[PDB]
DNA sequence: GGTTGGTGTGGTTGG
């Protein structure tokens, strides 16, 4: 369904500034 | 939010204030789950130890907001609540266990580049995402410090292990409940404080690019202190219940 | 304008 895409991030396929920490996290 | 940082806009569109109309002040975080359901935390509406019993005319929800007080014209979407449900087994006497409540709003509300609802998970994406060591995301408007944000603040912190969970508080811990935070030695800090209950913490799916709310900010004793952690309600773990209660009402 | 109109000794609201 629709949710959990931000259409000013996932949308327009732009990383907000920390997200990037998160998926780091994984590995 | 204690040692986080400005939310950009639009980076958490699923973000809802809780917000009494007299004296008007910010009650607590929440968030959007459908169009016409919001998620929160039962003490946000329930607590008797603070003389705390909301009805559903005594409260409104903001949705879309960025600045903690101004109104954003246009952006932001103000609804009225047809009905709140508090999870019938929320034990407020003791430990705050099963800390979750839904609120059904009067008329859906349309999502917009700042509204839109979060995922809520499914076993897969709860067992493959909620592990000690990964990092979830924490936003809300509530205290900056132990005892005030001009805008929504954001912080990341990792899930910490249940025994370290356990062992860092006398408070009875359930499996309806996970802790987040840095480690007594790991450098960095981080918290959610009073005033940010009922607001999510997600997660990023490294698998469909999507956020899932794993938990809801719930309690902690005092904030961002050395060797204590924030403790979150377990939304997969109450799940059949926030489904069956959407599809019921 | 702006994360948004048309006008604020603002307003459901700062500058
Ligand atoms: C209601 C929320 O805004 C707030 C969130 C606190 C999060 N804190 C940290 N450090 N992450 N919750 C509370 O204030 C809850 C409501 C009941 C009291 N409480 C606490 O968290 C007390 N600090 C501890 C407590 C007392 C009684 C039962 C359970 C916990
Ligand atoms: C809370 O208040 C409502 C309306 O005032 C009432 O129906 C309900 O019994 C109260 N619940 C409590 C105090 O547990
Ligand atoms: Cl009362
Ligand atoms: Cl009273
Ligand atoms: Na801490
Ligand atoms: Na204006
Ligand atoms: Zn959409
Ligand atoms: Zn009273
Ligand atoms: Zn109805």
């Amino acid at each position: 369904a629709d949710c959990g895409l931000r259409p000013l991030f996932e949308k327009k396929s732009l990383e907000d500034k920390t997200e990037r920490e998160l998926l780091e996290s994984y590995i | 939010i204690v040692e986080g940082s400005d939310a950009e806009i639009g980076m958490s569109p699923w973000q809802v204030m809780l917000f009494r109309k007299s004296p008007q002040e910010l009650l607590c975080g929440a968030s959007l789950i459908s169009d016409r359901w919001v998620l929160t935390a039962a003490h946000c509406l329930l607590y008797p130890p603070w003389d705390k019993n909301f009805t559903e005319n005594d409260l409104l929800v903001r949705i879309g907001k960025h600045s903690r007080t101004r109104y954003e014209r246009n952006i932001e979407k103000i609804s009225m609540l047809e009905k709140i449900y508090i999870h019938p087994r929320y034990n407020w006497r003791e430990n705050l266990d099963r800390d979750i409540a839904l609120m059904k709003l009067k008329k859906p509300v349309a999502f917009s580049d700042y509204i839109h609802p979060v995922c809520l998970p499914d076993r897969e994406t709860a067992a493959s995402l909620l592990q000690a060591g990964y990092k979830g995301r924490v936003t809300g408007w509530g205290n900056l410090k132990e005892t005030q944000p001009s805008v929504l603040q954001v912080v990341n912190l990792p899930i910490v292990e249940r025994p370290v969970c356990k062992d860092s508080t006398r408070i009875r811990i359930t499996d309806n409940m996970f802790c987040a935070g840095y480690k007594p030695d790991e450098g960095k800090r981080g918290d959610a404080c009073e005033g940010d209950s009922g607001g999510p913490f997600v997660m990023k799916s490294p698998f469909n690019n999507r956020w899932y709310q794993m938990g809801i900010v719930s309690w902690g004793e005092g904030c961002d202190r050395d060797g204590k952690y924030g403790f979150y309600t377990h939304v997969f773990r109450l799940k059949k219940w926030i489904q069956k209660v959407i599809d019921q009402f």
